[PDB]
């Protein structure tokens, strides 16, 4: 899941 | 330089055919992407890249799987990363990778795709051609919101300002999926990526209907109370994009209160982009009609076009709006009524002058004409001073036409002088109107091959006959030629006109 949140920072 | 002998020798150990090679290689590999030193000396290695895409797409070794895709991961995090990758077949395996059961390998290789389409030159081509649209709206039924928008987003990059991409969504059952998203999840970002999706989508008219079908009015219409600003403006946007083909749509009722509620943002954004929906939705439609008059919708719109001045943005979608409003429909009456009732009559009649453009002042002579059918409207459009301007734009456009901005001078010869011809249905305004030397015109229109132009202006010719000395300058103009012309059309309206002014000016 922490895949998903670490790109979310990245991007937005 | 450890990477002389370490990077190449791993290479081979990837492309050992012993699976238990490979799996520590993977694994190595991996560890060797999370620091800046080694991972530059991973994206300097197109033969490592290459056994790594290789590796990932081909091994029935889960970890290796996951090791192999999250090594591509942390590459696509720079731009050298990122051009290895691609140029290293990186793609196809990557669009490959979304059909694995795993989780963290399809989340691995939907944020490694996301970042290649948000970086990398040649991206979305190679998605599309690698079959990833399909792939793409498949996975739409995941349950993972947080995954889904990072998919939704994808799907936005690759369709905007694509018709392939757009058509591809379209034929994959991509409105349907998207539609679900909107009606199911709370998930901001989510509700946010998707609503661009369904805007880029709702753009051409061939595309329109499937969202409509799907329920996307209404499932838009689920978000416009809701905090986020980004979200409602793109709900706002798609469903004034849709609202051209949902005019025939049924079930628009709880969408319409909503919109009327909106005209009431402190955002002018908001207000205006509600006007534009609401004007498309009343179009030809009682039930929309009826139920934006049951909700107070004239008062809001009398009081939008107000609020809104010379903003012709605002005042024209909420001009059309009105006309819609009171015109065909069991509630028209009130409506024309309401107008009145709540202070817009002055504000209607403002418009008509200038610094208004034509666009506006068509819509604005077609309110007028159905606000005039109502009776108690008629004094206070006199008192307002709609006659002497009606009459002034009705010689303003005859001029051209014995196209501006859009618009046909023919019609607003037509408007006007169907106003007019309303309007004459008082006395004190047939005063006005023959005080204003209109005689002559109106007899010339009578020459117009249209035939709606000379059914109101023998229209007009005749509620001003009533009257002897009236009906004296109206023979005296000569028009008992094209009158009796006029009597033998096959448009009866016409034909009854000529007919009844004759008759009027023997008398
Ligand atoms: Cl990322
Ligand atoms: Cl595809
Ligand atoms: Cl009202």
């Amino acid at each position: 899941e922490s895949i998903l949140d670490e790109h979310l920072q990245r991007v937005w | 330089e450890l990477a002389t002998r370490a990077i190449p020798e791993l290479t081979k150990l990837l492309n050992d055919e012993d699976q238990v090679v490979v799996n520590k290689a993977a694994v190595m590999v991996h560890q060797l992407s999370k620091k800046e030193a080694s991972r530059h000396a991973i994206m300097r290695s197109p033969q490592m890249v290459s056994a790594i895409v290789r590796t990932m797409q081909n091994t029935n070794d889960v970890e290796t799987a996951r090791c192999t895709a999250g090594t591509l991961h942390n590459l696509s995090h720079h731009r050298e990363g990122l051009l290895a990758i691609f140029k290293s077949g990186g793609i196809p395996a990557l669009v490959k990778m979304l059909g694995s059961p795993v989780d963290s390998v399809l989340f691995y290789a939907i944020t490694t795709l996301h970042n290649l389409l948000l970086h990398q030159e040649g991206a979305k081509m190679a998605v599309r051609l690698a079959g990833g649209l399909q792939k793409m709206v498949a996975l739409l039924n995941k349950t993972n919101v947080k995954f889904l928008a990072i998919t939704t987003d994808c799907l936005q990059i690759l369709a905007y300002g694509n018709q392939e991409s757009k058509l591809i969504i379209l034929a994959s059952g991509g409105p349907q999926a998207l539609v679900n998203i909107m009606r199911t999840y709370t998930y901001e970002k989510l509700l946010w990526t998707t609503s661009r999706v369904l805007k880029v989508l709702s753009v051409c008219s061939s595309n329109k209907p499937a969202i409509v079908e799907a329920g996307g009015m209404q499932a838009l219409g689920l978000h416009l109370t809701d905090p986020s600003q980004r979200l409602v403006q793109n709900c706002l946007w798609t469903l004034r994009n849709l609202s051209d083909a949902a005019t025939k749509q049924e079930g628009m009722e709880g969408l319409l209160g909503t919109l009327v509620q909106l005209l009431g943002s402190d955002d002018i954004n908001v207000v205006t982009c509600a006007a534009g929906i609401l004007s498309n939705l009343t179009c030809n439609n009682y039930k929309n009609k009826m139920m934006v008059c049951q909700v107070g919708g004239i008062e809001a719109l009398v009081r939008t076009v107000l609020r809104a001045g010379d903003r012709e943005d605002i005042t024209e979608p909420a001009i059309c709006a009105l006309r819609h409003l009171t015109s065909r429909h069991q509630e028209a009456e009130m409506a024309q009524n309401a107008v009145r009732l709540h202070y817009g009559l002055p504000v209607v009649v403002k418009l008509l002058h200038p610094p208004s453009h034509w666009p506006l002042i068509k819509a604005t002579v077609g309110l007028i004409r159905n606000l005039a059918l109502c009776p108690a409207n008629h004094a206070p459009l006199r008192e307002q001073g709609a006659i002497p301007r009606l009459v002034q734009l009705l010689v303003r456009a005859h001029q051209d036409t014995q196209f501006v901005e859009g618009v046909r001078m023919e019609e607003i010869v037509e408007g006007c002088t169907g106003a007019l011809h309303i309007l004459a249905r008082d006395v004190h305004n047939r005063i006005v109107i023959r005080g204003l030397n209109t005689i002559p015109l109106f007899v010339q229109l009578l020459y117009s091959p249209i035939e709606n132009i000379q059914r109101v202006a023998a229209g007009v010719l005749c509620e001003l006959a009533q009257d002897k000395e009236a009906a004296e300058a109206i023979e005296a103009e000569g028009a008992t030629a094209p009158l009796t012309e006029l009597l033998h059309s096959r448009n009866e309206g016409v034909a009854t006109y000529a007919a009844a002014v004759l008759f009027r000016m023997s008398e």
